[PDB]
RNA sequence: AUGUCAGCGUGU
């Protein structure tokens, strides 16, 4: 009807995996198809919200560069391990979590204390590898909550308790959004035969419901555009 | 989007037949010189030509 | 490692004393983020002599450009090492290979 | 031989595939060169230099 | 003002400089008097350094990237895409284009 | 507000007397209190010198004819203030 | 903090003449120019609906490629001229205007004939030159409401068909620039230079084109 | 609150 566009909305959800996904929209109007994945695509690599850890406190342990007596690995590589962990925080913003372990053999993500508001998408994601029998590791964890990637650098601007000998830091890259591909095929739809539909697929680390992050993308580039729309 | 690939440098069809004359050029011209025909300047600069 | 390399990463790393080389075969005692311990075999045993092998691996210092210079364990509890076999990987080096 | 290794994965013979525009999207109207290179960095750190 | 550690410097003003985004330093001076600033607005500005002294020949000319584009722009090929079309004007082709 | 000054250069005619001229202004302006000719534009007090050359409104004859007047006329307001 | 994000501001609308603007929008989150730029010149140069020639009849004239006498121009420009014309039609999806015109050529607009619902905003559009005194051009202009450039070689002897450039942006281009507030350096000022043919001022096809844009992503606003 | 010697290296 020239001056009438069809509204696209969502129509499936295909969960691949855990991680793995793929989001349909539709139907689009000649050239929309594009236009849209290509802003979703840019919203969802870099304005999605997300959990990753901050601070690391091991008991023994007084900076990064030392090593612990019974571990197989470096302290350095320890932080590696744990800024790769994937969790999903839900309620609050800050989350302390403490890992116990002791005894040969390697210490897993399931091996952190519940919670209760606190879920963890990869349970066995490595840490470290204990090998003296007369060995244990306390380590506590402080996850936020945040966007984008934010080095350690950056998170030292202010000084208030001045980080106490002991406590090591660790950048974060709180993207929960690892992957996205977006394809413009053809549909029909109302025998027009003249609508695409659009098929994002997105890898994740498992801790954000791909519906929730196209509707967050979604949001996020209607509240952008509202701006346009006003126009001073 | 310009790019550079291994299959850009086209090598031509024809170079190792070049190639080939020439070396039977070169031959001929130092089984001439093992005859005595020629000297070794004078066969230096030909096969440089 | 180099996905492409010249298959001389093997020669440089080991001959180089940056990495942890077992002197005599056996089976890893004891693995440490800091040390190793071999138990060697018996055809290798000395007489008069309990017959373990232990490497301190350097750990984070200096080198003469101010670099680090750090050596990790790259053996697991249990497994079998013969003479001339990688125990720990130097700066720069991931199981025997030269990693620049 | 290259070639031969990149057929038995599920990669182009050319080695050259078809990219797209971070910023824009359209495709870029060549295919380009992409692969894996070994990377060094240097010993000549800005931070020493200014 | 920029954020970062190095100094960036102008495409076009490198040949005269002689020099390549290599690892190769160059140094900053601050005139600081209001003759030293004139005479860097008037005599110094590489706006006025255009010609050379040595031959008089330009020294501001695209070297690498430039020419490669403005190369492909103007190109012809035999049976693209709206050839043989009539266009009311540049901004038409342009828009065409994108 | 300034890239080049190929115009005041042409109007001075000689590229060395401009420089010269142009600081004279600035200082004039700078530390005199002189007020500016031309509109500033958020503009630094050397790009208003050489902006209210490019123009003619201020030269050699024309810079000297004014410092001239000026201290003809303090010197006379001076006298006339002793007397 | 995480869902606050940063609003545009600093929106300053310059006009280098009544159908030619710039807007320029200083704060805006890393990368975000470009997502907000490349989308809108999108809309804006393919998806803008607007009303405009699509085929016109020639009296007297049965191929593109003909020439008629009494004019200077050969067909080719008349065309040219015809599909720079400017129309708005309110009401009707497609009308038909007739044209007719003899003696001196200074024809312009102004000599279309008045059908109330066209509004040709420039008058001025000089379509075709009659050299010889004693002649006459008789023409059947076609206009239709549409949506975006749809080019007539892809898409009645006597009819031939123009370009439709129905989309009412003559010229759409977008620049992003460095930008700091906060001590953050790396943030983008969003800078939009637009040419309309002049339909309509050109802050209202930013305006339409960006409720298209919302009225499209409505479904998944929240 | 230096200097010098020697060596290595970078950019030309
Ligand atoms: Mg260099």
């Amino acid at each position: 009807s020239v001056t009438e566009f069809l509204k696209p909305r969502l129509v499936d959800i295909e969960q691949v995996s855990s991680t793995h996904a793929k989001v349909t929209l539709e139907p689009l109007e000649r050239g929309f198809g594009h236009t849209l994945g290509n802003a979703l695509r840019r919203i969802l690599l870099s304005s999605m919200p997300g959990c990753a850890v901050t601070e690391v406190e091991i008991d023994g342990v007084l900076h990064e560069y030392s090593t612990k007596e019974g571990v197989q690995e470096d302290i350095l590589e320890i932080l590696l391990n744990l800024k790769g962990l994937a969790v999903r925080v839900q309620g609050k913003d800050e989350v302390i979590l403490t890992l116990n372990k002791s005894g040969i053999g390697p210490v897993t993500a399931a091996d952190i204390t519940h919670d209760g508001d606190v879920e963890i998408v990869k349970p066995q994601h490595v840490i470290c590898h204990l090998t003296d029998e007369n060995a244990s590791i306390s380590m506590r964890i402080k996850v936020q909550r945040g966007r984008g990637y934010v080095p350690a650098s950056t998170r030292i601007h202010s000084e208030e308790d001045e980080r106490p000998i002991g406590r090591l830091l660790v950048d974060a890259c709180y993207s929960p959004v690892e992957r996205i591909a977006y394809n413009v095929e053809a549909a029909r739809v109302e025998q027009r035969t003249d609508l695409d539909k659009l098929v994002i697929e997105m890898e994740t680390n498992g801790t954000i419901d791909p519906e929730e992050a196209i509707r967050r993308a979604a949001t996020i580039l209607a509240e952008q555009l509202e701006a346009f729309v006003d126009l001073r | 989007g310009a790019s550079v690939g291994i299959d850009d440098m086209v090598i031509p069809e024809k170079k190792h037949e070049i190639i080939s004359e020439a070396e039977a050029e070169v031959a001929e011209i130092q089984e001439q010189f093992q005859s005595g025909l020629v000297t070794a300047g004078e066969r230096y600069n030909k096969v440089i030509d | 490692k180099p996905l492409v390399g010249t298959g001389m990463e093997r020669a440089v790393a080991v001959d180089s004393g940056v990495t942890a080389v077992a002197k005599r075969g056996g089976v890893v005692q004891y693995v440490d983020a800091s040390r190793i311990v071999i138990k060697v075999n018996e055809d290798e045993m000395y007489p008069g002599e309990a017959g373990i092998d232990i490497y301190n691996l350097t750990k984070y210092t200096r080198s003469n450009q101010n670099t680090c210079i750090n050596q990790m364990p790259c053996v697991s509890l249990g497994e079998p090492v013969e003479r001339g076999d990688v125990l720990a990987d130097g700066p720069s080096t991931d199981l025997g290979e030269l990693a620049l | 031989e290259i070639k031969e290794l990149l057929k038995l994965g599920d990669l182009p013979t050319s080695g050259q595939i078809r990219l797209y525009d971070g910023r824009t999207g359209e495709q870029f109207e060549r295919p380009v060169t992409v692969g894996y290179m070994y990377m060094l960095k240097l010993n000549h750190l800005v931070d020493d230099k200014m | 003002l920029i954020e970062g550690k190095a100094i960036q410097l102008h495409p076009l003003v490198c040949a005269a400089y002689n020099a390549d985004f290599d690892g190769d330093q160059m140094a900053v001076h601050v005139p600081l008097t209001l003759e030293a600033q004139l005479e860097a607005r008037a005599l110094m500005m590489s706006t006025n350094n255009i010609l050379s002294p040595a031959n008089g020949e330009p020294i501001i000319v695209p070297s690498q990237d430039v020419v490669l584009g403005l190369y492909y722009m103007t190109r012809d090929c035999v049976n693209a895409k709206g050839e043989g079309m009539v266009l009311t004007g540049p901004k038409e082709a342009e828009r065409l284009y994108r | 507000a300034r890239v080049t000054v190929q115009d005041a250069v042409e109007k001075i005619g000689n590229r060395f007397d401009l420089v010269l001229v142009a600081a004279r202004r600035a200082r004039q302006m700078q530390v005199g209190g002189k007020d500016p000719l031309v509109p500033e534009e958020n503009d630094k007090t050397t790009v208003i010198a050489l902006r209210e050359i490019e123009e003619g409104l201020i030269n050699n004859q024309i810079l000297d004819v004014r410092e001239r007047q000026e201290q003809q006329e303090q010197e006379a307001a001076e006298l006339q203030a002793v007397t």
